[PDB]
């Protein structure tokens, strides 16, 4: 069980081998000049860039914290009208990355706008004696 | 999600064998199953068995695991998605009652209890 | 029903282009691998099963980083050594004496400055016959009325080791491990890895030396190999060995032109007066090349293939310009491309301007005589012309970088996309 | 094997074409190499020039504008000439067979080789006098013994040039024989004597001159 | 007029050196030039000596890039008393036309000999032409440094003395010639011609007398 | 040894029942049922697999049922249809012959 194994496996296989690609994530797959000094920080601090800017969409969202994360967006069926074991026992990550692509921005910012509302919902809640 | 396409009219006579070809394209050959399926008219249709190109398990129906066997040929692949392999199947002892139409079937899932269904089929080759 | 879920960590990557960095053995060197971070004691070899990937080795970026890599090492380690520009003056060249009357090497009196414009010296030098051009007796150095001429210091080693490559947290690069890939399209039992293997920065023209051996049968690689104007790397399922010599005993003295400028030149030889040359065994290149020979005819529709020489290159391009223990040797390589062993006359230049620059002239300190250089040819850089019903394949070179192509061919960047998103049948509550 | 026998004038003035002759009898000329050399008193060896098989010559640089040497393949004669010569030139002139000698040290394809030259077998080499003087036979005068035992001798009084052959009884009696080596007198001749520690007769022969003359010793 | 002269005593090995030295990978010629006689060639490659040669003459061979070519000679005899050349081919100087600088060997420790003195009186056919030549013939003596004296009767001569020098024979000796010329009135007078040579720090006479 | 429902006829619009059971060797509780269109001659297609899940490119038309000793397939709103009985790692059992 490695980096990225399930690669070429089914979502369902995958779903459950997510947390070797998400433990390697700020550690590699395991004062100088420009040459290879500043070469390699920059490459660091890319290392980061790429990692709090997955961390921030999961914090907009109600996944802070979670590798699955469950929501209350509903699944439109214009995204994708297949089977439920034709996604999970059938279809690979990226091959299934492909078909969302035209709409994986449209649920990032449904994703946030139910989260808002489910904040302001548990503070109207919470209001209460 | 792919196209399977067999071999012509290949008919002999009894005691002999033949070979059907079967190729794939449009989708990863080592993915899915490749089942085959026969349909003599005295009979009914009759399943015949399933391979998987990935590891080359078999799983053959009792009657015919004595005069039946086939084989795969490995993949050429074309994209990351899509493939071209080959699956053909060969049966001895043919007499005038082995007569039908012979099917190359894809197999339905990756995946669950539903894996190696036929899913995809093809053209049909007939038999004497 | 069914609602959207967030998986985070799904075996999903993107495309390319970041910021590699560098990584070296246990440990001076000119490739700044003193500043290298210490490469991981065991790799982490992992399979990516069912994981076909398409690569595109004469489309990589790890080869236009790596070249841009060794033309900003060589600038950046060449900035606080002494600069040959006083060194152009008036060179009174003359001969060196030997017996044989059937030259190479010229004697040169000239004079430096020792302590600024006071007392001056008239010191002589031994200086190759391809360092110096006449002016008509007259003569000066080849590279001065192009531009800057320095000298790299002598207390590096410009020798190739070992160069792993990794790419940063959150990307990685693929690993193509079909031993008859192309070098694009498609490939199965693709691997992941997080830093390329160790690769040696070797710089050389025609062949191809301390590189990676192929496995299995003989593998070719190009473009558009209809296309004669591309350029063709050839890969070598069996190496084939070529020993170079320089059988001089060179002298070397410390000239100074103060204050801390020294210049070392070539002093005398001590010895015989024997030419430069690469020995290879005849009997493992007639079937080497009878083998590629195979392979050729198998990627054209059965039309016998010969080989030529060079056109009209340079120094650097007609002949098999690369570098030993030190100095910069230029074979003549029209014995290989017309039972016991074969050897070339190989040249020798000190001024060189190496990736064809300008303002570049390197000046390369002599060594103290009797250098030899054990190497391995494992490839080939071949090219054609024009457009009757046979084929000549000329060898060439000019561009470096497919040098670096030629061991980066199975590698490619990938970032992560650790986020998947997919419908399941979970809620939440209010 | 190979036997050699210089056969020159003797006394040539200067500024004349000065002729040489070297004989030889068991080897061939068209096979080896033949080399002159001259040692000159006061002075060290003079190697002047040699002949190849392939009949090609080359000389000395000091004396390269003068010395000419041929080759006739008739018999086993080798000549030599030299013209304009002074009296720096009078020496002993020797004849030798010279062998190749090829001394590699690198790869024959790149050169890397020279070829050295080296003779092995010599010649007795004749006299050569440089002088506007002329030639005069000697004077043949016998020196009576005079009662352990006794010794008799052979006078040879003013001849010109050096040198003269002596023998006792036309080369029979050849025990004993001590010839002493001559005087230049200050008249410009030499004069040497012999002496023997059946009856003796004294043999010299007088070549530059050709004057053979006999004489017997008796008290 | 270029000689280098050598001491080297007898019985012991000689170690005669090579002038011009070697700039490269060199094949040298050792020649044994006796004085006016035939030079003998004893090293013709480095180490090669041709059929007659013994073994007690060998050179250095160039193997190895930094040796230098000397010629020992072990076992000296008197015989091995005379000039000795190094002919220099290398591969750094082109065509050598000369020989290298003669090497005068000198053995040192052989046994003296006295000479052995005979004096002659005029021919008689010479006295018949009106000259008389007095002959001192010294022969079998070492070192050659006799110096002769001619004394008329009691008193010296010296003139008209026309003496050699020392030649060395085949026996390893020297022997010098003595000549006085006399007129038949001069000799004839006198009582008595000596002819005495002094050798080492001894002197030997011989006497002839007009009879 | 899988039995079918014979022959049925149906209208225009309306829905018309296929069965498929047989012994508790081959049916019914511990098996799963799929369903195909199957012209005698041509290439079939899988309709309905795994009791009532339909497959992919299939108008919701389709349905099915299944009981502890039976599984029906209903059409809604011609030629021939077949029936299997299968499990995870075996293959398929056939049925008979049912025209509609
Ligand atoms: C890459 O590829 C390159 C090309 O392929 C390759 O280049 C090679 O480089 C090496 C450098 O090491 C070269 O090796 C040199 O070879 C020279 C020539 O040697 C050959 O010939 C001789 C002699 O043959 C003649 O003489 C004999 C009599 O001895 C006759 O019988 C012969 O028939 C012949 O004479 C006739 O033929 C001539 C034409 O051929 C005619 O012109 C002539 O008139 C006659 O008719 C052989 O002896 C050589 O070796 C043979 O024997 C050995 C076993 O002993 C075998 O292994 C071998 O296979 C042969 O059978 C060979 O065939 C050598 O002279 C030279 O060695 C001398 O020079 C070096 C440097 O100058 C010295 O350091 C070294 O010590 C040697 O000096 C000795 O010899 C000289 C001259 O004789 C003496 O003056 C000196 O004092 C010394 O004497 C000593 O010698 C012996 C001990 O060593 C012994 O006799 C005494 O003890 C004495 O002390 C050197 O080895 C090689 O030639 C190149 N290749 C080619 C094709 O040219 C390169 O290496 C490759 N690799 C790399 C990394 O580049
Ligand atoms: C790479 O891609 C290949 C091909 O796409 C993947 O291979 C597929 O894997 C899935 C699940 O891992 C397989 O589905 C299973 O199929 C078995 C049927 O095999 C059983 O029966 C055979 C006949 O008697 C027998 O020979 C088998 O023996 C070996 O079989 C395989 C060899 O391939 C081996 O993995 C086994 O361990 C056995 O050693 C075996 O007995 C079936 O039993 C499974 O059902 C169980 O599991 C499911 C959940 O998956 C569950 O729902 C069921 O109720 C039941 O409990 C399951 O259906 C599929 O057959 C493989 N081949 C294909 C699709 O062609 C491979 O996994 C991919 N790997 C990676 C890393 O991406
Ligand atoms: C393609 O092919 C090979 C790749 O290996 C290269 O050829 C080799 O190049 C290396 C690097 O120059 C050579 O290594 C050198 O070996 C010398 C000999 O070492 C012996 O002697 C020492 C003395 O102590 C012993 O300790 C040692 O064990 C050996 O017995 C060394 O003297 C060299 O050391 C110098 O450099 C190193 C590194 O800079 C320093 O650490 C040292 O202090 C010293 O300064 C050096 O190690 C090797 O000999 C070559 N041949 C072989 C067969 O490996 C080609 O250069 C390469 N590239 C081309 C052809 O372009
Ligand atoms: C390249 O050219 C330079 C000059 O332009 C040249 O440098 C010269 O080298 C020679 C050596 O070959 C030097 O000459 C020597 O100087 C020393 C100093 O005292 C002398 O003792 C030497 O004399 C010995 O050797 C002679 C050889 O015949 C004998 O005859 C003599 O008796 C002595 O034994 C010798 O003369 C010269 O001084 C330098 N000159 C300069 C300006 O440096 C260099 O050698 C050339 N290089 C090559 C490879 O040709
Ligand atoms: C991957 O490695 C397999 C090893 O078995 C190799 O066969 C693939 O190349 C294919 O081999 C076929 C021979 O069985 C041949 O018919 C086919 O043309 C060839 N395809 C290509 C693209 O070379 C290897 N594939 C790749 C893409 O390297
Ligand atoms: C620098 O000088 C060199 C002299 O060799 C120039 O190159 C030569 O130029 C002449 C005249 O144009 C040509 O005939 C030769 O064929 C050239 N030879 C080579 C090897 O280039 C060179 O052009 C000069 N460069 C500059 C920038 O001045
Ligand atoms: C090459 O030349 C150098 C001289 O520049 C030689 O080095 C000499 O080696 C000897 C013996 O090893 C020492 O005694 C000398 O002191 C060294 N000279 C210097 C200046 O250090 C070397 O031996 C030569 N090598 C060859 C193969 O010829
Ligand atoms: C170049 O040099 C290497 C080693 O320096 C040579 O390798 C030899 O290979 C043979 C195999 O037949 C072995 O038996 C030898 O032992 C190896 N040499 C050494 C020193 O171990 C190679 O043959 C050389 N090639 C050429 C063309 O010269
Ligand atoms: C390498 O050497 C070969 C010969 O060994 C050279 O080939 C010759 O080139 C000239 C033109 O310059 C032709 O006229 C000759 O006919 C060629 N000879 C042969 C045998 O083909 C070649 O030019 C050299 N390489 C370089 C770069 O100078
Ligand atoms: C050139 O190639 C040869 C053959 O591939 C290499 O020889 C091997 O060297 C390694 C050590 O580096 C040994 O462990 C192997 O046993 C050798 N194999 C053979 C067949 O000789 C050689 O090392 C290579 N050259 C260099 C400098 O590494
Ligand atoms: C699904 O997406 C479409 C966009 O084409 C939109 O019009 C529709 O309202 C969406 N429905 C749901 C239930 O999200
Ligand atoms: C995405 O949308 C574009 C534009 O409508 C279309 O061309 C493309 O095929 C779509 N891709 C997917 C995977 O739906
Ligand atoms: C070069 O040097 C030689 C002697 O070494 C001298 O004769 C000649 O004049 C010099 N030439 C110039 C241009 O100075
Ligand atoms: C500079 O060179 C000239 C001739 O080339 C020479 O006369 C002069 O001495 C040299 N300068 C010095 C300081 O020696
Ligand atoms: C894939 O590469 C690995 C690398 O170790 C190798 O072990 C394996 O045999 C390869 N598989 C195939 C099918 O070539
Ligand atoms: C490499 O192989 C692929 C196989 O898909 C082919 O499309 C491509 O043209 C080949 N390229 C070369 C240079 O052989
Ligand atoms: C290769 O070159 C040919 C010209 O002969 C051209 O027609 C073709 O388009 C080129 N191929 C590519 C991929 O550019
Ligand atoms: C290299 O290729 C040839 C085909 O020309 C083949 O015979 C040989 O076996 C290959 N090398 C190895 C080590 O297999
Ligand atoms: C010089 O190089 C040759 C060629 O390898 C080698 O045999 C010899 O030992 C070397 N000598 C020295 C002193 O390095």
């Amino acid at each position: 069980l490695g980096f990225l194994g399930a690669a070429g496996s089914t979502m369902g296989a995958a779903s459950n081998t997510l947390t070797v690609q998400a433990r390697q994530l700020l550690s590699g797959i395991v004062l100088q000049l420009t040459v290879w000094g500043f070469k390699q920080l920059q490459a660091r601090v890319l290392a980061i860039e790429r990692y709090l800017e997955v961390q921030q969409l999961l914090g907009i969202w109600g996944c802070s914290g979670k590798l699955i994360c469950c929501t209350a967006v509903p699944w439109n069926s214009s995204w994708s009208n297949k089977s439920q074991e034709d996604i999970w026992d059938n279809m690979t990550w990226m091959q299934w990355d492909r078909e969302i692509s035209n709409y994986t921005d449209t649920i990032y910012r449904l994703l946030e706008e139910s989260q808002f509302q489910q904040e302001i919902n548990e503070k109207d809640l919470l209001a209460l004696d | 999600q792919g196209q399977l396409v067999q071999s012509g009219a290949t008919t002999t006579k009894p005691g002999s064998s033949v070979k059907i070809s079967c190729k794939t394209s449009g989708y990863r050959f080592n993915f899915y199953h490749i089942n085959w399926i026969r349909q003599t008219a005295g009979r009914g249709p009759e399943w015949m068995g399933w391979i998987s190109p990935y590891s080359g398990d078999k799983n053959l129906a009792p009657a015919f695991q004595d005069r039946v066997i086939m084989t795969t040929d490995t993949e050429v692949p074309v994209t990351s998605f899509t493939s071209t392999g080959a699956a053909y199947m060969e049966i001895r002892n043919l007499t005038s009652d082995d007569t039908g139409t012979y099917f190359c079937a894809k197999g339905l899932l990756r995946d669950g209890s539903s894996t190696w269904l036929p899913y995809l089929w093809g053209q049909g080759t007939l038999l004497t | 029903n069914l609602w959207v879920t967030v998986y985070y960590g799904v075996p999903v990557w993107k495309e390319a282009k970041t910021t590699l960095f560098c990584a070296s053995d246990a440990k001076h060197n000119v490739w700044a691998t003193h500043a290298c971070v210490p490469t991981d004691p065991n790799p982490q070899e992992m399979v990516l099963e069912n994981v076909t990937e398409n690569f595109n080795m004469w489309k990589n970026d790890m080869v236009d980083q790596m070249h841009e890599d060794i033309i900003s090492l060589w600038d950046q380690s060449l900035k606080p050594c002494v600069k040959l520009t006083p060194l152009c003056v008036t060179l009174n060249c003359t001969n060196v004496n030997v017996t044989n009357t059937n030259e190479e090497m010229k004697n040169c009196s000239f004079n430096t400055t020792t302590e600024i414009r006071d007392k001056k010296q008239k010191e002589y030098a031994l200086f190759y016959r391809l360092d110096i051009v006449p002016l008509n007796s007259e003569y000066r150095l080849i590279n001065c009325n192009t531009s800057t001429i320095t000298q790299i210091c002598p207390k590096v080693s410009f020798d190739p080791i070992p160069i792993h490559y990794c790419a940063p947290a959150g990307y990685a690069i693929l690993k193509c491990n079909n031993k008859t890939f192309n070098g694009t399209g498609p490939c199965n039992n693709v691997s992941t890895v997080q830093c390329t293997h160790g690769i040696k920065p070797v710089v050389s023209t025609q062949l191809l030396l301390n590189g990676s051996l192929a496995e299995e049968e003989i593998i070719i690689r190009s473009e558009n190999l209809t296309d004669n104007a591309k350029t063709i790397i050839v890969h070598l399922n069996e190496s084939v060995e070529i020993n170079c010599t320089r059988p001089n005993n060179n002298t070397r003295k410390s000239i100074r032109i103060g204050p801390g400028q020294t210049f070392y030149a070539t002093g005398d030889i001590i010895g015989d007066i024997r030419q430069a040359h690469c020995n290879i065994s005849e009997a493992k290149w007639n079937k080497t090349l009878q083998r590629v020979k195979k392979k050729l005819k198998e990627h054209f529709p059965n039309k016998t293939i010969k080989f030529a020489p060079s056109s009209g290159g340079d120094l650097e391009i007609t002949t098999h310009s690369f570098n030993c223990r030190g100095e910069f040797f230029y074979c003549n390589t029209s014995k290989l491309f017309n039972n016991s062993t074969i050897t070339l006359p190989c040249r020798i230049k000190q001024i060189i301007n190496m990736w064809q620059e300008v303002g570049r002239a390197m000046y390369a300190p002599p060594i103290a005589g009797n250098i030899t250089c054990k190497s391995n040819i494992t490839g080939l850089l071949l090219t054609r012309d024009g457009g009757n019903n046979t084929e000549t394949f000329r060898p060439g070179g000019g561009d470096m970088r497919d040098n670096w192509r030629s061991e980066l061919y199975k590698y490619k960047v990938v970032e992560i996309k650790p986020l998947g998103i997919a419908p399941t049948k979970c809620k939440r509550r209010v | 094997q190979v036997q050699l026998q210089e056969s020159g004038p003797g006394l040539v003035k200067p500024s004349e074409t000065l002729s040489l002759t070297c004989t030889v009898s068991g080897g061939s000329i068209s096979n080896y190499y033949w080399s002159w050399i001259r040692q000159s008193p006061g002075k060290g060896l003079e190697w002047i020039g040699y002949i190849s098989d392939s009949e090609s010559t080359n000389y000395n640089p000091s004396l390269k504008s003068r010395v000419i040497i041929s080759v006739d393949t008739s018999k086993n004669q080798l000549s030599l000439k030299l013209n304009s010569v002074t009296a720096a030139d009078s020496a002993i002139y020797y004849c030798a067979r010279a062998q190749q000698g090829k001394r590699i040290y690198g790869m024959v394809s790149f050169g890397e080789f020279f070829y050295y030259y080296y003779m092995d077998v010599w010649g007795k080499g004749t006299t050569v006098t440089v002088s506007s003087a002329s030639t005069k036979g000697p004077s043949v005068f016998p020196l009576a013994p005079s009662s352990g035992t006794a010794a008799l001798g052979c006078l040879v009084k003013d001849y010109f040039p050096e040198p003269v052959t002596v023998s006792w009884n036309s080369g029979a009696l050849t025990s004993g024989v001590h010839t002493f080596p001559a005087v230049l007198q200050s008249s410009g001749l030499y004069s040497l004597s012999s002496v023997v520690t059946q009856t003796y007769i004294c043999n010299v022969n007088h070549k530059p001159s050709n004057t053979k003359v006999d004489k017997k010793v008796e008290p | 007029s270029y000689v280098r002269p050598l001491s080297v005593a007898l019985g012991e090995t000689a170690s005669i050196s090579c002038g011009r030295q070697a700039l490269g990978s060199r094949a040298v010629q050792w020649y044994q030039h006796r004085p006016g006689q035939a030079p003998i060639l004893l090293i013709y490659n480095n180490q090669d000596r041709p059929s007659g040669i013994p073994e007690r003459f060998s050179g250095t061979p160039d193997i190895n890039f930094g040796t230098r070519a000397t010629l020992t000679i072990s076992g000296v005899e008197a015989g091995d008393e005379a000039d000795y050349y190094c002919h220099m081919w290398d591969s750094r100087s082109g065509f050598s036309w000369s020989f290298g600088g003669a090497t005068r060997l000198t053995v040192l420790g052989q046994p003296k000999a006295a000479p052995s003195v005979t004096l002659f009186p005029p021919s008689s056919e010479e006295l018949q032409a009106n000259k008389a030549t007095l002959v001192c013939l010294i022969s079998d003596f070492y070192p050659g440094a006799v110096t002769v004296a001619w004394k008329a009767d009691s008193s010296p001569v010296k003139a008209g003395v026309e003496t050699t020098t020392p030649s060395k024979q085949s026996n390893n000796k020297y022997a010098a010639s003595s000549y006085l010329s006399l007129t038949p009135m001069q000799w004839k007078m006198h009582k008595s011609y000596s002819c005495q040579v002094t050798h080492e720090g001894s002197t030997v006479e011989k006497t002839v007398a007009p009879t | 040894v899988l039995t079918q429902s014979a022959s049925v006829s149906g209208s225009l619009g309306q829905s018309v029942t296929i069965s498929c059971t047989g012994p508790n060797s081959v049916c019914c509780s511990h098996k799963s049922i799929s369903w195909y269109q199957w012209p005698p001659g041509r290439a079939p297609t899988l309709i309905i697999y795994e009791d009532n899940e339909r497959a992919p490119g299939i108008s919701p038309r389709f349905s099915g049922y299944k009981s502890y000793w039976s599984a029906y397939l209903t059409i809604s709103d011609e030629t021939t249809y077949y029936c299997c009985s299968y499990t995870h790692n075996s293959g398929c059992v056939f049925g008979t012959g049912t025209k509609v």
